[PDB]
């Protein structure tokens, strides 16, 4: 769960 | 008029305050890259708090600047009238914002089980097309039919052309 | 005739002509029947994966992505009745259709037929499509970007459209968690600074979190589905945003929530760190507000004590005795203070003086100053002004009684005020 | 309007003084990256947050586009939400209509 | 002058199934032809993409009655998503008896054809294109016009038309070189290069060629004997997503 969001949050800073 | 003047403030306003969050985003840079070591791209755990960090800021910015003028109007310049009214229309717009979100949970819902309903009614269905049957002298009778089919065109035919006063339907 | 179709019915075969079934006296017209016709294949064949039909719809639905056909949405309403029913090839529907390749087609189709389908669809995956639905989340992200804006209104539509799948997955018994696994992973993406933020309030982000709020607390007043104890709440670095940002509706589902997610913590140990974080977050939400210890508690949401030089010396505060406190309470948030306006007038007609405020803020200053430019005798002071506010704000009159309800819940002192 | 366009004016004065601030910020960014040793680094300890965290006309501008934002978008995606209740409104209008065909072909 | 209807195919079907149960419904004898060949998309060399499939036949007896004379051709493939298309020439009852026939037969629904400028011009590449018997590859030229229908209002610009000798067609592909996409290199760029328009982004009407073709969206005119194969594959390509 916590990974699914992690991942997010590193495409929104590649973004 | 002031509406003209006003919708450059707020154009002016956008811009002023988008290059003010990106320079706290770049002067933030400007220290967190010295101030532990060498970071930038760690994940939003203290970029998050930094971030809720920014926001108490700006908030802080709202009631320490907002205690002012509008405090102490000056009855004649627009600087604090146009933010109370933006206060009325978010506090009226969202009151039923909140009850069509409410709204539509309940229809959700409902559809859940108009669904379910349909669903049972289906299998029954189902259920009654299986009970039935698979899908799939008469030649006399075919010649009577076609018979009568031409004796009743003929009869009305020879009725209309005679001006028959009782011309009926024939079978 | 409706009534000689009934006689034949056991005999009664069916050629294949989909479309002529699907697009729109003595004896009667054709109309009546064609609308029982789609219902009398539904019934004749099985919902199946080989029904010519089903078939007909996704070759049809292709046509209007590609622009094949004349005009797009002559068929959309067709298929849309259609793709109703049938969970089992109503996935395909979205499966096939929620990658990412479609919208780049077509961002408008999609839309229509997006919002349609899923709150009627129910979960079947065990595995493979939180992801796959999660990615379609992602997709949208970097591609109202790639649009222009940071944050197009087709990502809000699709984050709600989703949303109420997720109302499916969790009223659902099955795969109950994995709604909120995934409703865990939206919100996580929809608080960074990206989309949203105070400065740029587009708010449809936080909006999407009380909607999801919402969920969560209409899945709570009840343990039928239990967050993990690790996380309990949506995140600690999640939701602590949504107090700092003071989105009146935001801070209610929140709140709401914050009680719910406090009617779970008493059955989970006290000594866990999470147990006390979250504990941490719910006085601390109550401290930022009419308190005046914001500033001498050490931990704002995870803040030590400062931000009062600057902003306030380039230009000076002219406001002095305990000026910290108003910057917190929520008679002097800005977005809370008029909400307290509006309760004060309803407080002015429960108390039968009616009088109005100088400014739509409530504070120390600007209560001495309405009172110095009629009304109840007997207080004076801003602190008894704010409970007599709060407590009609604990009641039923503005959406935002989950704010002064949870204040008034935490801490005891709070309690007797109530 | 002409106190008003002093406001203009006098925060065209802050863009002016702004954009220098931020024309200086890549400027030291690329000298402050040289003082560390690399870019990208482990995430920073409390004690120096802290002091991260402890350094913060502007805000009365703030409060403008924070709450003009909030709602002017209370239309927009409002009428998506009711045109999403309209529609499911409309088909639950649709579906009781082909639920009395079911009820019919039960009958027959 | 020959005018030809196109019209698509959903998913793939056999249509030898029956020739002997396709005439009572008809009253008269139609034959069967069985056809495949190699479309050579490259030159150098062709993978198993243009594995093609065409069917021919028709519904007559007398040879006298040019007006009377149906052809129904089919080509397609069977790996990508749409299998094949089909087209017709000529007003009949028999142009549409056997459609039926095969409308409640294998439950394919049929589609109007639509051409855009991507696709309008690229067919007289393959109209033009020739092919002897030893598998050599010459072009046989002609003087194309095009047909400009602008939409606008007052009626201001309605209609105009750019003609090209085709002697200048041989100047221009020459200067280009050896070019298999003479339209790609020597022809539609000139257009661009010289005066400026843009003809893909124009609204196109009509590509005419010297007494060989008649090319519209709304259908494709040939005084030819039978459609050639390259026209078909191109076509095929085209209405491919």
């Amino acid at each position: 769960n916590d990974i699914t969001q992690d991942f997010l949050n590193l495409i929104s800073i590649s973004s | 008029s002031s509406e003209k003047q006003w919708e450059r403030i707020q154009q002016l306003e956008k811009e002023h305050v988008e290059v003010y969050r990106e320079l706290l985003i770049t002067l933030d840079r400007l220290y967190l890259i010295r101030k532990h070591n060498h970071a930038v791209i760690l994940s939003h755990t203290q970029q998050r708090l930094l971030e809720i960090r920014h926001q108490l800021q700006i908030n802080l910015e709202k009631t320490a600047l907002l205690i002012r003028l509008l405090e102490k109007p000056d009855n004649t310049n627009v600087l604090f009238t146009k933010l109370q009214n933006l206060l009325e229309e978010s506090n009226s717009l969202d009151y039923e914002l909140l009850q069509s979100l409410g709204a539509q949970s309940s229809l959700h819902k409902q559809l859940i089980e108009s669904r379910a309903e349909r669903d049972e009614l289906m299998s029954k269905l189902i259920e009654l097309s299986s009970k039935f049957p698979k899908p799939t002298t008469a030649g006399k009778q075919v010649e009577v039919e076609k018979e009568n089919e031409t004796i009743q065109e003929l009869m009305i035919a020879l009725q209309i052309h005679s001006g028959y006063t009782n011309i009926s339907y024939t079978i | 005739s409706l009534e000689q179709l009934a006689q034949n019915w056991p005999q009664l075969h069916i050629p294949n002509d989909v479309d002529y079934m699907m697009k729109p006296r003595k004896v009667m017209s054709r109309d009546s029947l064609k609308h029982l016709y789609s219902s009398i294949i539904l019934i004749k064949n099985s919902r199946d994966e080989s029904s010519s039909p089903y078939e007909w719809c996704i070759w049809q639905l292709k046509r209007c992505f590609a622009h094949q056909i004349e005009t797009p949405q002559e068929v959309i309403p067709i298929i849309i009745s259609v793709s109703s029913m049938d969970n089992k090839l109503s996935s395909r529907i979205i499966q096939t259709f929620c990658n990412l390749k479609y919208l780049k087609l077509d961002e408008l189709t999609l839309k229509k037929v997006c919002g349609g389908i899923l709150p009627l669809w129910k979960p079947e995956l065990i595995s493979g499509t939180r992801e796959f639905f999660v990615k379609f989340m992602a997709s949208i992200f970097m591609w109202s970007t790639r649009d222009g804006h940071d944050n197009n209104c087709t990502f809000s539509e699709t984050c709600f459209y989703v949303l109420q799948m997720i109302t499916n997955w969790v009223l659902d018994d099955k795969l109950i968690a994995l709604g909120l696994t995934l409703l865990h992973d939206m919100q996580s993406l929809l608080t960074l600074d990206k989309i949203f933020n105070n400065a740029t309030s587009n708010r449809f982000s936080t909006m999407a979190f009380i909607s999801s709020l919402d969920i969560l607390t209409q899945l709570s007043k009840q343990t039928k589905s239990d967050y993990a104890i690790q996380y309990l709440i949506v995140g600690p670095d999640i939701m602590n945003k949504v107090f700092s940002s003071d989105d009146p509706l935001l801070l209610s589902a929140a709140c709401r929530y914050l009680v719910a997610t406090k009617n779970k913590l008493m059955q989970y140990p006290s000594t866990n760190k999470f147990v006390r974080m979250q504990n941490q977050y719910i006085m601390d939400l109550t401290n930022y507000l009419y308190r005046n210890k914001v500033l001498s508690s050490k931990s704002l949401f995870g803040v030590s004590p400062d931000f009062f030089k600057q902003i306030l010396e380039n230009l000076y505060i002219p406001t002095a005795d305990f000026k910290n406190a108003k910057f917190f309470t929520i008679t002097g948030i800005p977005a809370l203070s008029y909400i307290c306006i509006i309760i004060l007038r309803r407080l002015e007609t429960a108390e039968n003086t009616k009088i109005k405020f100088t400014s739509g803020i409530i504070n120390e200053e600007t209560f001495n100053n309405f009172f110095r430019v009629g009304w109840i005798k007997g207080v004076n002071n801003i602190h008894d002004l704010r409970v007599k506010i709060l407590m009609h704000l604990s009641n039923t009159a503005n959406p935002y009684r989950d704010i002064a309800a949870f204040l008034f819940t935490y801490l005891k002192s709070l309690s007797k005020y109530s | 309007k002409d106190v008003l366009d002093v406001y203009i004016k006098n925060l065209e004065n802050q863009i002016g003084n702004k954009r220098y601030f931020l024309k200086q910020a890549q400027g030291a960014i690329d000298e402050i990256t040289k003082r560390s040793l690399d870019t990208e680094g482990k995430p920073v300890n409390s004690e120096v947050f802290t002091e991260l965290l402890r350094k913060p006309p502007i805000g009365f501008s703030l409060t403008s586009n924070f709450l003009s934002l909030r709602a002017q978008s209370s239309s927009e995606w409002l009428s998506l939400m009711n045109d999403q209740s309209v529609d499911q409104k409309a088909m639950l209008l649709l579906q009781n209509n082909i639920n009395s065909d079911l009820k019919e072909l039960l009958r027959k | 002058p020959y005018t030809w209807k196109f019209l698509g195919i959903s998913k793939q079907l056999s249509l030898e199934n029956g020739i002997a149960k396709l005439n009572q419904l008809l009253n008269l004898e139609v034959d069967l032809d069985i056809q495949t060949i190699r479309v050579p998309s490259d030159p150098d060399g062709g993978t198993a993409a243009d594995e093609y499939i065409r069917y021919e036949m028709r519904l007559d007896i007398s040879n006298l009655d040019e007006g009377t004379y149906s052809k129904f051709i089919f080509l397609g493939n069977s790996k990508m998503e749409v299998p094949m298309f089909l087209c017709y020439c000529g007003t009949d009852n028999r142009n549409e008896v056997v459609l039926q026939w095969l409308k409640a037969e294998y439950g394919v629904i049929m589609w109007p054809i639509k051409f855009e400028q991507k696709t309008m011009i690229k067919l007289a590449d393959a109209s033009i294109v020739h092919v002897t018997k030893e598998n050599i590859e010459q072009i046989t030229w002609f003087s194309s016009k095009l047909y400009f229908e602008p939409e606008t209002q007052d009626k201001n610009l309605r209609q105009f038309s750019i003609e090209i000798p085709r002697e200048s067609c041989e100047g221009l592909a020459l200067g280009y070189g050896n070019t298999m996409h003479p339209y790609n290199d020597a022809i539609v760029p000139y257009i661009y290069n010289e005066t400026g328009m843009a003809v893909e982004r124009l609204p196109l009407t009509s590509v005419i060629l010297a007494g060989h073709t008649k090319i519209m969206r709304e259908s494709i005119v040939t005084s030819t004997r039978s459609l050639r194969n390259r026209v078909l594959a191109v076509v095929l390509q085209s209405i491919q997503f």
